[PDB]
């Protein structure tokens, strides 16, 4: 009713010479905001011997207070590619390792699992073994040395494997047909496949996971977590920044 | 007024079947209408009905019901319309919405309940579709939504995509009695897949 | 025939945020297509196309009595790190930032029931003094009247004034850039009703909508929980 | 979105990411 | 030659939990073989599933782990110029792969087992 | 060889019914098979498989089944192939044919099951849509009924109004074993009215 | 017989509206199943001195669990390049080899073969001596460190040299007028050529085969070989992977 | 077949591997 | 005669090598 200003009249609001742009909102573009490496986990290694596990790369749990938690946790369904730095670090006097020889293998949604020592190098008595799916072949490796290695990481692209067009970050429903607990907010390969860490450290160090998920995709807006305490009544939220009276 | 759940609904046939497929008539899929539950004076804000679509309430569809039954799979959408019932003395507010893989639930999943929603929800509620029903204006809200999902149609039995929330924004407050709330679901471009066997 | 390379004096670092991508490792993987709607390209849209429900008390209204006056009834410091604001989306996406710019919509839907009717002003003022404490001292500022019962809802927009290009989404102990003022709601009149044994206050919702001029900018980690 | 550079192309549009339908 | 029979060769969707008799599996997708019009017949196990694309490698049953349920049944029985000399018959069964048929993401080789 | 029973299918709806009509898609009314019996080396001429379609095996059909359940009446045809197994050291034949209300059956009214014509009878079955099955010749009579009887549509649960016979003309002579019998539904235009309830 | 559905009718079987595409079937592709690094192979060294031997190319023989073991039983005949990697993993303590350089040479199908010391490095007393074919010249020698070597590996692409234009990964015959057992199926230069490592280390270490077969050409498709035990009736095979319930 | 990049061709068609006639 | 890279005149063809009459 009446709008535009001065008049004391009922329905009429003042004037707004609205703003110009800067910027052009860009930040808030969802697949920039992703593009990143993000450190995402922390893990440990596993004995280059053993009947070890592989790990899985679900960036979809959160809880854990970290942008990038919530952010995923803002939509209803996700596609994105990977990418990937591990840096192993070290947990013990770096002088322990003089080699520090380490394999790690990707494994593409839906790929098979048991693995125990098989692929044996030897020579001059000793002889090492290293794990049946830590060997080079289809799912790829790499392998990387931390003697003075000047940045104790290794990196790359992974694509999006799961078989589903879109990941449901949210499900209303159960993977299997025996709707047990566990089987929930679940539905298989929803997520970017797994990866094993394997070497004659495991011990004298862990890991550091990051991740980089380019082309991202965001379908259905969901509720935004706050991340803050509520602050009292008719106040504001002080914080501490790089402005602030000094 | 009409609202739309991200988009009109599209009567395509599954890309992920080579398997035979029927397609289903109005007629078969109808119309249905139940009472969701009677919004009370004492209720305060942060309630809900939730009402995840279908089922639970499938048992009940029956014609469209029937041949879900016997069907491994469906696409379709949803016209709904919640309806509250109550004079021009009462007040309050809801905010009914249909959600995209909703979820809490306390796992009685797929059983229509009832929660009081964590509140960052409630405030962000609006951030999907959904519609106002407020009590000194309109008496009405309804939605149309679309097939939905990670896969190109899914299991009514173990999934449902769309959910409704029926969201207590301003208690009920006025006349001593209750506000009966109330919603028509009707099932917009079903399809099946690979009917199942003889129940013996 | 070899290139004659100088390598770098930062070399072997690091740095998360590199323009450029790693090497891949699995090519030729095409992709199953995706119809799956409301896919959303910019944080912005549905900040602006969405509106979110205030936070007052642990609720997302406020409320007028048949008793009222001049006692401010909705008040706010206009800071994204604001009370009020806490709740909502808007507030909360912008903690993914360092800086804010622009006017924000409030949307007041009075609930209060048909046989009722009530009035306000919702006044602006502008971050300096030491803060109003009645209708007819913010009256002389920025405001508009609201006579539920003409409009069972209404739209006003909390504007941009600052020599500050832009501001902060992480306010504090009050700096320059760190307030652009307070919104105020105030009784007008009170609760007329048919019969003040069943009406006897009424509920006007509060929601906030992005504003058109409105952005965002520079991405931020978060610091421990407070 | 954030891919900028020039050898950002070192690698194929086919083999470095995925490609949808 | 001198013999005869039929059968109802169906597919059952990965549902309930398996039929156990023809008048049970007959409300499906099946056709009817009488061998003496074929001697040999053809039957294609579609792709049915929200699955975009499934399990190579299955396991305690997942959504996309089976996709339903080959079956043949006996709709009739062994007829023979004479039951002293042949009582039965063998039905080879060969499998080639569907023209939709694709695979993907190659893998390596885990403990055999 | 194709037979038509009187003439080939209308796909008209119901002269009768102001009443919403759901058309059957085959993929619902689909494809039916069971064995009728086995002809054995004993029975003397004059005998019979009553199979009046389509109840007693309607509990069977589950899908076309499923809807002409919750649903109050019916129009359609059937598509219906009689299949005998045996060599070619059998003798003897049968008339199977298709019957307009037939009527006998000791009131097991709708109960396929077996019987003895009068006589009179078998020497003119023929005088129905009918096809012989000759085991020095074929093994398959082929038919096809169009919707019949006084209503222009009617209750399948209280009518109907195909029935088959399976007519045994000449014995079966040859080696000691039986020849099983068969048979294969499938209903062609099918047509429903009347939703009824839901089963509480 | 009647084909296209729903009558019950004998021939009749029911409609099939066959799939789209996705993937274009490319990773099946023969030419890229091959053009990847595999663990091939594990191997020892040889002294710098001593009359050594040659090891051969040959990765037809199989037995072993291993992926391109079948694949390439998988063809009757085939055609490839090849390209290596050479790795040398430590059996003692790393701190033993303060050098460690270490020749390679490569040895094309059908080249001449007796070695021994023959090349002789002196300076300062105790003087080195290379092997007579270690030495560098017509065919491809590699020599690399292994002395804080960031990778202790080196790598290279070599071509089809066999005779045969094409190689018979199966032979009913024999290579030889003596038809002897041994001369089964083989026919001579059947195989990529030899390689010969040699160092100061041969002790202190093993090395780590890799074969990558760019261009490959498969001839005449093979029974392909089951890999895994037959499970049991009316069952499936059940197995650990990046689904399953959790 | 799998190779894919630019300097996938840094050596010439004829020196880096084998050639048909 | 074996020079084969692309990079194999990085050098040129005066600085690199000698040259004729
Ligand atoms: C995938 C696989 O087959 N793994 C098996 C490994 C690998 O074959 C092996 O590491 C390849 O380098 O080998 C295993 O079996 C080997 C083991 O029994 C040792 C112990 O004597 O002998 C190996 O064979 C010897 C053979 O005895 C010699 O005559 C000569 O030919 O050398 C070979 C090896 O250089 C067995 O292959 C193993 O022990 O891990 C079994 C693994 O499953
Ligand atoms: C391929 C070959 O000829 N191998 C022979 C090596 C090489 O010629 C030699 O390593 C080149 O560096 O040499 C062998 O014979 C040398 C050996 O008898 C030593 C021991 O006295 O003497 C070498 O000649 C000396 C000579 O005595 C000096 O007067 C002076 O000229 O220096 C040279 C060498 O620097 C012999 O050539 C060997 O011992 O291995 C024989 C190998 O077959």
């Amino acid at each position: 009713v009446t709008n535009v200003g001065e008049d004391g009249e009922p329905g009429e609001t003042e004037p707004r010479h609205a703003l110009s742009p800067v910027d052009m909102h860009v930040h808030t573009d969802v697949s920039f905001l992703l593009d990143r490496f993000f450190d995402v986990e922390t893990l440990e290694l596993s004995n280059l011997t053993g009947s070890p596990a592989t790990h899985v790369l679900d960036p979809f749990g959160s809880t854990a207070q970290l942008a990038w938690a919530r952010l995923l946790n803002t939509c209803t369904y996700f596609f994105s590619d990977l990418e990937l730095s591990i840096q192993f670090k070290f947990t013990t006097t770096p002088s322990s390792v003089g080699e520090g020889f380490v394999w790690v293998k990707w494994f593409p949604v839906g790929a098979p699992t048991k693995t125990t020592d098989a692929w044996q190098l030897e020579g001059g008595g000793n002889s090492v073994r290293i794990q049946q799916l830590a060997v080079a072949g289809m799912s790829p490796t790499v392998v990387f040395k931390i003697a003075g290695s000047r940045s104790q990481a290794c990196g790359f692209s992974v694509p999006y494997t799961s078989m589903w067009r879109v990941v449901p970050v949210f499900y209303n429903g159960w993977g299997a047909p025996t709707k047990e607990k566990a089987t929930y907010n679940w539905l298989p390969g929803a997520h970017f496949g797994s990866i094993l860490l394997t070497s004659d450290a495991h011990d004298k160090g862990g890991c550091y996971l990051r991740y980089r998920f380019p082309r991202a995709n965001m379908y259905c807006p969901r509720p935004i977590p706050p991340a803050f305490t509520r602050p009292a009544d008719k106040t504001r939220h002080k914080f501490p920044t790089n402005i602030n009276k000094q | 007024g009409t609202t739309y759940c991200y988009s009109k609904p599209d009567g395509r046939p599954p890309s992920t079947v080579s398997d035979p497929v029927t397609r289903l008539g109005p007629t078969l899929s109808r119309h249905y209408t139940f009472k969701v539950g009677e919004w009370p004076h004492s209720q305060s804000h942060g309630h809900a009905w939730i009402c995840p679509l279908p089922s639970d309430k499938l048992k009940k569809m029956g014609s469209f019901h029937e041949v879900v039954k016997a069907h491994h799979l469906v696409k379709n959408g949803w016209d709904v319309v919640v309806q509250v019932n109550a004079s021009f003395a009462h007040s309050g507010a809801l905010c009914v919405a249909a959600v995209p893989e909703y979820e809490h639930t306390h796992e009685k999943a797929l059983k229509w309940s009832e929660l009081e929603e964590p509140a960052y929800t409630y405030q962000q509620l609006s951030v999907f579709p959904h519609q106002l029903l407020n009590l000194r204006t309109n008496s009405s809200v309804h939605l149309v939504m679309p097939y939905i999902g990670p896969g190109p149609t899914t299991n009514l039995t173990l999934h449902n995509p769309w959910t409704i929330v029926i969201l207590i924004l301003s208690e009920l407050t006025g006349p001593g009695q209750t506000v009966p709330v109330t919603m028509s679901v009707a099932p917009i471009d079903a399809m099946v897949n690979g009917p199942l066997p003889n129940p013996e | 025939a070899p290139i004659r390379v100088v390598s770098v004096p930062e070399s072997d670092s690091f740095m998360s945020s590199v323009p450029d991508n790693s090497t891949p490792l699995y090519p030729k993987v095409v992709v199953p297509p995706r119809q799956v709607p409301g896919r959303f390209t910019n944080f912005i849209d549905v900040a602006k196309q969405t509106y979110s429900f205030c936070s007052i008390s642990g609720k997302p209204y406020f409320e007028v009595t048949n008793t009222s006056g001049d006692e401010p009834l909705f008040q706010m410091d206009v800071s994204l790190s604001a009370a009020e604001l806490h709740g909502t989306y808007v507030a909360s996406l912008s903690s993914f930032f360092a800086q804010y710019r622009g006017s924000l919509n409030f949307y007041f839907i009075f609930t209060g029931a048909a046989a009722t009717k009530a009035k306000f002003l919702v006044a602006f003022v502008p971050p300096h003094s030491a803060a109003p404490k009645t209708r007819d001292e913010a009256m002389a500022c920025i405001h508009a009247v609201w006579d539920v019962g003409l409009n069972s809802a209404f739209s006003f927009n909390v504007p941009y004034s600052s020599p500050a290009d832009f501001m902060a989404v992480y306010s504090a102990e009050a700096t320059v850039v760190n307030v652009s003022g307070w919104l105020q709601v105030y009784a007008l009149t009170a609760l007329t009703s048919t019969d003040i044994a069943v009406n006897s206050k009424g509920r006007v919702l509060v929601a906030v909508s992005a504003g058109p001029d409105f952005s965002l900018r520079h991405p931020v980690d978060l610091p421990d929980k407070q | 979105g954030n891919s900028g550079s020039i050898v950002q192309n070192f690698y194929m549009q086919q083999y470095q990411n995925s490609i949808d339908a």
